[PDB]
RNA sequence: CUUGAGUCUCGUAGAGGGGGGUAGAAUUCCAGGUGUAGCGGUGAAAUGCGUAGAGAUCUGGAGGAAUACCGGUGGCGAAGGCGGCCCCCUGGACGAAGACUGACGCUCAGGUGCGAAAGCGUGGGGAGCAAACAGGAUUAGAUACCCUGGUAGUCCACGCCGUAAACGAUGUCGACUUGGAGGUUGUGCCCUUGAGGCGUGGCUUCCGGAGCUAACGCGUUAAGUCGACCGCCUGGGGAGUACGGCCGCAAGGUUAAAACUCAAAUGAAUUGACGGGGGCCCGCACAAGCGGUGGAGCAUGUGGUUUAAUUCGAUGCAACGCGA
């Protein structure tokens, strides 16, 4: 991408839902290509995380993402010469794929003796604002913004 | 101790330091803080941030003599004038003017040999 | 001699014939210079100018640009002034100490 | 004889020269007011300065040297050179209109004078600056560069020195030969007149024609086309040295060789190379991502070691599940 900054493809909207995020999530946890058991694992989850809930899963999850949703991050650059650590704000469709992928990180490092289990309670957990995605995110703003001198 | 609400500030920029000191309107300074003072060296001792550093230290010691009216008259062309001007600015003082005063003769003095560097 | 200690010297003289030896009504606003840096080769130098007026980009622009334009007039200068082998080719730069 | 060269008259511009005054900034120092622990310095540091009060700040005083702005791709001078302002003495250049003299001209060996800076002699002065020097550093080394000090010197008077990349690296004088754009300083005439237009001189800067030149370039201020006289050159090194003379208080200057050695030394332009450059601009090169290798066991190749033999070849990327 030095020529021609390339745009993005589009996912097909979610089979069962219709969510196009939802499919940009299953297809973030899939693992060696395997879909359909990602799938499982997520329509699982999300029935378990409904329950607990009393809401539609695809809000539910819409209001756990958002809760996992950075605003500023650190980037290495180089601009003066030196190793810039600034903190500079976050695009939408970046935040949503950080955020999905935090998420995912921190279910797969659970464990639970489960994965749809593990799943549904750390999105149970950002739900609430509380968990290691959400312990992440603040960990991130926070080493952001320390250093507000370049700004 | 006074009150005298209408002080001057000279700015003695150096290329390698930064005095600051308010003095009354007659010539009778107050207080005094320079960029080295304030725990600088080498580098530092002239970087913009510790000549802002030495005016809040310098304000911070004439504020019991109650002024926030001030002239500045900077002297010495070094990096540290912007710093210590923004600084004192922010400091809830009143700056009517700022005045370039750097001494400039006319042919006075023969001056140093520039360094072969 | 080593790349940063001409920086240095630059840096004062830079300053003392930009404080002084100026016409330009667009310049002005006690032009102050941060620093300079130059490659390992003197040829080039990149400046660092900080402006006090209002820090929008209508006069700090007209400052840099008349900077530029003069850059020629402050290379002989400096070239008489300082006594090194090449007059280096200058840059100026706004730097952004507002961050 | 008046066309060359001069004289007179009226004016103009100018850091031209010599002498004497004086002013205003700034550095330093001395004495006070205020005011307290740093100042100074470097790529970093220390030597240095300050608790006896510095530095910073205001006032006052002393002294020396130089004259910001104006300032100029300006001006004057034979060159060297000349820069605040004022007076006194004085040199040259130029213009307008006449009048006068009647070749009185040009060049110039020897000779005479002037001649940056450093230096020399005698006396004075001495703020800043600064060889030498004294320290502090840096560095393999520093007897350098950098830093803190700092004497001669820089300044004045009178003598001496007589040399510079004293350069436009271009001797002086005269005539002739297409242009264009400026600066500066006179001046004539005309328009309603300031303004403006049309001329006409001096000096000066930059492009460029013919021509010239090895080329670069020069080009009406020639390195063009000619004339007058003078200086000077004859391969590089030896050597602007030796010897001798002349000059100088000295330092040294000037005049000026030969033996010997080498087959080149040189000028201008051309194409590339070398950067520990400048960038422009591309590549899964980085970034943004996902999955690995590096740890484990095994497979395989190589190195090594071992062996009677462990056949030979492939060895940075571009050898190592390679020839096989
Ligand atoms: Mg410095
Ligand atoms: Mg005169
Ligand atoms: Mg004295
Ligand atoms: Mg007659
Ligand atoms: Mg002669
Ligand atoms: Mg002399
Ligand atoms: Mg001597
Ligand atoms: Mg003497
Ligand atoms: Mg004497
Ligand atoms: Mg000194
Ligand atoms: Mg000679
Ligand atoms: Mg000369
Ligand atoms: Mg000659
Ligand atoms: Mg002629
Ligand atoms: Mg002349
Ligand atoms: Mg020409
Ligand atoms: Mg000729
Ligand atoms: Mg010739
Ligand atoms: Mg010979
Ligand atoms: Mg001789
Ligand atoms: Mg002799
Ligand atoms: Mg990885
Ligand atoms: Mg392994
Ligand atoms: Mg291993
Ligand atoms: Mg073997
Ligand atoms: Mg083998
Ligand atoms: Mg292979």
């Amino acid at each position: 991408p030095r020529r021609r900054v390339i745009g993005q493809r589009k996912i097909l909207p979610d089979p069962k839902f219709g969510s196009e995020l939802l499919a940009k999530f299953v297809n973030i946890l899939m693992v060696d290509g395997k879909k359909s058991t990602a799938e499982s694992i997520v329509y699982s989850a999300l029935e378990t995380l409904a329950q607990r809930s009393g809401k539609s899963e695809l809000e539910a999850f819409e209001v756990a993402l958002e809760n996992v949703r950075p605003t500023v991050e650190v980037k290495s650059r180089r601009v003066g010469g030196s190793t810039y650590q600034v903190p500079v704000e976050v695009r939408p469709v970046r935040r949503n794929a950080l955020a999905m992928r935090w998420i995912v990180e921190a279910a797969r490092k659970r464990g639970d003796k489960s994965m749809a289990l593990r799943l549904a309670n750390e999105l149970s957990d950002a739900a609430e604002n509380k968990g290691t995605a959400v312990k992440k995110r603040e960990d991130v703003h926070r080493m952001a913004e320390a250093n507000k001198a370049f700004a | 101790r006074k009150q005298v609400s209408d002080g001057v500030a000279h700015i003695h920029a150096s290329f390698n330091n930064t005095i600051v000191t308010i003095t009354d309107r007659q010539g009778n300074a107050l207080g005094w803080a320079t960029a080295g003072g304030s725990g600088f060296r080498g580098s530092r001792k002239s970087t913009p941030f510790a000549a802002q550093v030495a005016a809040e230290r310098c304000a911070d010691a004439v504020k019991e003599y109650g002024i926030k009216n001030l002239e500045v008259m900077v002297k010495g062309p070094g990096p540290g004038r912007e710093s210590t001007i923004r600084a004192l600015n922010a400091a809830g003082f009143r700056i009517t003017n700022i005045t370039d005063v750097t001494p400039i003769p006319h042919n006075g003095c023969r001056p140093p040999k520039k360094r072969r560097v | 001699g080593r790349p940063q200690r001409v920086a240095q010297e630059m840096q004062k003289e830079i300053a003392l014939i930009l404080q002084r030896e100026i016409k330009d009504p667009r310049l002005g606003m006690m032009t102050t210079v941060s620093g300079v840096e130059m490659s390992r080769d003197l040829a080039y130098a990149k400046v660092y100018v900080t402006f006090l007026n209002d820090k929008d980009e209508d006069a700090v622009k007209a400052g840099i640009k008349a900077l530029q334009e003069a850059s020629g007039f402050i290379r002989s200068l400096l070239g008489k002034a300082m006594r090194l082998r090449i007059v280096p080719e200058l840059t100026f730069f706004y730097d952004n100490s507002l961050v």
